[PDB]
């Protein structure tokens, strides 16, 4: 049951490959993960990984309970680093039941645990939730319980066990690295049709870490490694580009999947994360204060590029990592210097959620602020960017945003071209856009033609007698 | 509605120190004694003035002017000497040669505010050591244990049957102070074998002052900080100086303990665990 | 006057390059 | 004060289920972000049920207390040995 297309890097790890520099008893010898080669290889060279990492069918693919800690299933699956993107997004659809989503929400930050105040917890936790009930959109999160990926998981407990609403469920799907995650053994069962539960040990963990509880899917990638970190970075990014260029067909109108960040406390891997995401042309979000390299962004987003005051600027990072500011050193802040000039010079692409003047209109808003302000930027040949808008609002469902920046802003439109819209709205039933159109002036005496109630006819409820 | 018009009613109404710390209190550990207020600007004499007088106290227990089972006194009696090595009696200082001015020692690190010595037995400084022994906080495998992403640490403490707080191994050297490095707390606390040969090449943290409870204008605690660590999960060593506990005070309770900032210890008992948890990276 | 009420409580917590 | 690990939570939790405020006993000490299992609730859990407040009930359900396996035998044993001693 598609457990030969779903492979895992596997392979034995003290063939020769010594240091040593992590002693301890050995580079996880025989009684371990490395279970195939056990006996003589040929050499063993330099280990050098191209000494094949067999890619045999997965043994981790299952359903997985937490123990006390919450009651209801969850799906989760061991990948390899290789996998196609496509093999994984056919495997989260057709298999997990899930719905293609109206919307990609990446959420990056910093791994290590942080407060901040309770106003932007109370904020942040109460939008994000809702940027999902509304559009079923997914939550790409960092996967484990440390950080800006436990806050959202913090998040979605704040809503799915409160107001525990079947209408609107949410999806957040995560992330993590196999060999990193803390008790993956007794989870390791070849014929994966088991509901197995996850002890959720915080404490025995040293150099590792354990699984979220709240998060409703998990995709775990590995190299057939222990203890490494930036082995899930190249098939996020690239299952992320994949699920953007997939679109959506629904009822008369096609979309183009949309994607967006939301920053919060980083390191040095989150400011990278933000510099190849507005490369490729998605827009990212930043809080007004929590943390030390979205905070850097959030104070230089308006200065025109007059910069490297960022030696004084970066004592935001209170602890000083590498000892103080002057001594993290001089290439690395010369490199920081360029990646926020680049960062600030797209001011399409990049938003700062400023708190006192855009929380009261909402953090909603904004997030929808800046898939929009990348569409109108975006080259569109005329006048498709208008009706690539249109499209999205249909599938938003959120008629304020449709009505106060689509229809406030006096671009040419004749109410004829509302018409693949207007059908979209009629099938969907979203009546509150269909009162929009008729204010707009969406003529029904001329817009019902014989073709068009006869493609109407077509796309009934089917649960309808 | 009649809940959020309160909610509205309400809301419209909205129109250096360094300087030893612990030995200026305002008591002491026994009797009256009450010191007098000496403000954080007045405690270096060196480029301060006068108009303060501190109640003389001295020896606390048998003879003010003898303290004879303590040894020494100066009661205009010139006899003793504050330099060199002397006899059984360094009275040297870790922080350069101190001021022998009004016949009397003075603490330099400041002016606390008394006259004699309360309980120290010796107006020269006295000396003191605190060996602490930490291990690297193993889990059920080697592991380590990070707090956040920083290590952690496990020291030994003991809890004395009446004292209400945890110390680290120390004491002050009893019978002579050129015999054994090998401190009498341990020694009444652990049977005396090869805790010598582990602390001669250990890791000096801290040669400083001192801030104890007890300094009243001389006779100041200053000490040296050795710590031995140990690196491996076992060891004959780890094995061996874990069943070499005997102990049996009647209560005295020595329990291995991990290092943070909410320690029961006493305070400069934790701020020299402070010192000693930055030379490896340790949590604190 | 519920739905004007929510408006309201919300509403007070307001206080080169050439290269 | 020092407590030596985890006592201040559990302690200050404690003193919470005495004063009765539950906006405190959320506001402060469920608000900040330290590590707890639910299973760690259970004694207070008890109090709470003894002393007749729904409203930590509420909050413990809230943060996760599952009553399937929070309810033993012997709690239940404890339970009714602690009846209202005005009761029928
Ligand atoms: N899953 C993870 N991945 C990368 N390091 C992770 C990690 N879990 C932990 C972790 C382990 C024990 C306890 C608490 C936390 N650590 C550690 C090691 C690292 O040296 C350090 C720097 O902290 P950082 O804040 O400097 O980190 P980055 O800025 O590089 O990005 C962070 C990632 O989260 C994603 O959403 C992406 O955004 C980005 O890969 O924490
Ligand atoms: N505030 C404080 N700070 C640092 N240590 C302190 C302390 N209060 C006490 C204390 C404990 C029980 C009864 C009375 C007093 N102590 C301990 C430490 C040591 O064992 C001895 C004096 O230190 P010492 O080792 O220099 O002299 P000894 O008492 O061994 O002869 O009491």
């Amino acid at each position: 049951i598609k457990k030969k297309e779903c492979v895992y890097f596997v392979e034995s790890s003290k063939l020769s490959d010594a240091g040593k520099v992590v002693c301890q008893c050995g580079y996880t010898h025989e009684q371990h993960l490395e279970e195939a080669t056990k006996p003589h290889t040929f050499q063993g060279t330099q280990w050098d990984p191209k000494k094949h990492v067999q890619e045999m069918p997965t043994d981790a693919f299952g359903d997985i309970v937490f123990t006390g800690l919450s009651q209801k299933v969850k799906k989760y699956v061991r990948v390899s680093q290789d996998t196609p993107s496509s093999v994984i997004y056919h495997l989260m659809t057709q298999h997990w039941g899930l719905d293609v989503p109206n919307l990609l929400i990446s959420v990056t930050g910093g791994a290590k645990n942080f407060n901040m105040k309770p106003r932007l917890k109370s904020i942040f936790r109460r939008g994000l939730v809702k940027v999902a009930q509304t559009t079923g959109a997914w939550i790409i999160t960092g996967g484990s319980h440390t950080g800006v990926m436990k806050q959202v998981g913090e998040a979605v407990r704040d809503f799915s066990l409160s107001s525990s609403y079947k209408e609107g469920e949410l999806i957040t799907i995560g992330v993590a690295t196999w060999g990193t995650v803390h008790r993956r053994e007794g989870l390791i069962h070849p014929t994966g049709s088991f509901p197995a539960e996850y002890i959720l040990d915080e404490d025995g963990q040293g150099n590792l870490t354990c699984l979220d509880s709240n998060h409703s899917h998990f995709i775990l990638v590995d190299d057939g490694t222990h203890g490494q970190y930036g082995v899930e970075i190249p098939l996020r990014t690239r299952l992320e580009k994949f699920i953007s260029e997939q679109t959506k067909e629904r009822g008369g109108v096609a979309i183009k999947i949309p994607i967006v960040c939301v920053v919060l406390e980083g390191g040095p891997g989150t400011l990278h994360t933000i510099d190849n995401a507005t490369t490729n042309g998605t827009p990212c979000v930043v809080v007004e204060g929590s943390g030390r390299v979205a905070d850097v962004i959030a104070q230089v987003a308006n200065l025109p590029v007059s910069d490297i005051t960022i030696s004084l600027i970066q004592q935001k990072l209170s602890v000083f990592f590498q000892e103080m500011f002057e001594t993290f050193t001089e290439s690395r802040i010369v490199e920081w210097t360029k990646k926020i000039q680049d960062i600030v010079r797209r001011r399409q692409l990049l938003t700062v959620f400023r708190e006192g003047k855009d929380g009261q209109q909402d953090v909603d808003v904004a997030i929808l602020q800046a898939l929009l302000k990348a569409s109108r930027s975006q080259d569109h040949f005329g006048h498709e960017n208008w009706d690539h808008q249109l499209k999205l609002a249909v599938a938003w469902n959120r008629v304020d945003i449709a009505r106060s920046e689509i229809f406030m802003d006096e671009w040419q439109w004749k109410p004829s071209d509302l018409h693949p819209t207007m059908t979209a709205a009629l099938i969907s039933n979203k009546p509150e856009f269909v009162k929009l159109f008729l204010e707009n002036g969406v003529q029904l005496k001329e817009f019902v033609t014989w073709d068009t109630l006869l493609y109407l006819y077509e796309n009934l409820d089917p649960s309808c007698l | 509605i009649s809940n959020k018009v309160d909610a509205m009613v309400d809301l419209l109404d909205l129109d250096g120190d360094s300087y030893h710390v612990n030995a200026r209190h305002l008591l002491y550990p026994n009797c009256p004694v009450t010191r007098f207020p000496v403000p954080n600007e007045k405690v270096p004499w060196e480029t301060e003035f006068l108009i303060y007088d501190p109640p003389f106290y001295t020896a606390e227990r048998k003879d003010a002017a003898a303290m004879d089972p303590m040894g020494d006194t100066l009661e205009p009696l010139s006899t003793i000497q504050y330099n060199v090595v002397d006899g059984l009696r360094d009275r040297r200082s870790f922080h350069g040669p101190y001021t022998v001015q009004a016949g009397l020692p003075l603490n330099p690190m400041g002016r606390t505010g008394l006259r004699g010595r309360g309980s120290l037995s010796c107006f020269g400084p006295n000396h003191t050591l605190y060996p602490m022994v930490t291990r690297w906080r193993r889990n059920e495998d080697g592991a380590i244990c990070r707090k956040s992403i920083k290590k952690m640490l496990e020291v030994l403490v003991v809890k004395l049957p009446l004292s209400e707080h945890w110390a680290l191994p120390g004491g002050s050297r009893e019978p002579g102070e050129m015999l054994p490095r090998k401190l009498k707390r341990i020694l009444r606390q652990e049977h005396w074998p090869s805790f010598e040969n582990l602390l001669k090449c250990g890791m000096e943290v801290y040669k400083g002052y001192m801030d104890d409870p007890r300094n009243t204008d001389n006779a100041w605690i200053e000490t040296v900080a050795v710590s031995v660590h140990f690196q491996d999960q076992n060891d004959v060593e780890l094995n061996r100086l874990n069943s070499n506990l005997h102990a049996c005070d009647s209560g005295a309770s020595i329990r291995w303990q991990v290092v943070d900032r909410r320690i029961p210890l006493y305070a400069n008992h934790k701020t020299l665990l402070q010192k000693a948890a930055a030379e490896f990276g340790a949590h604190y």
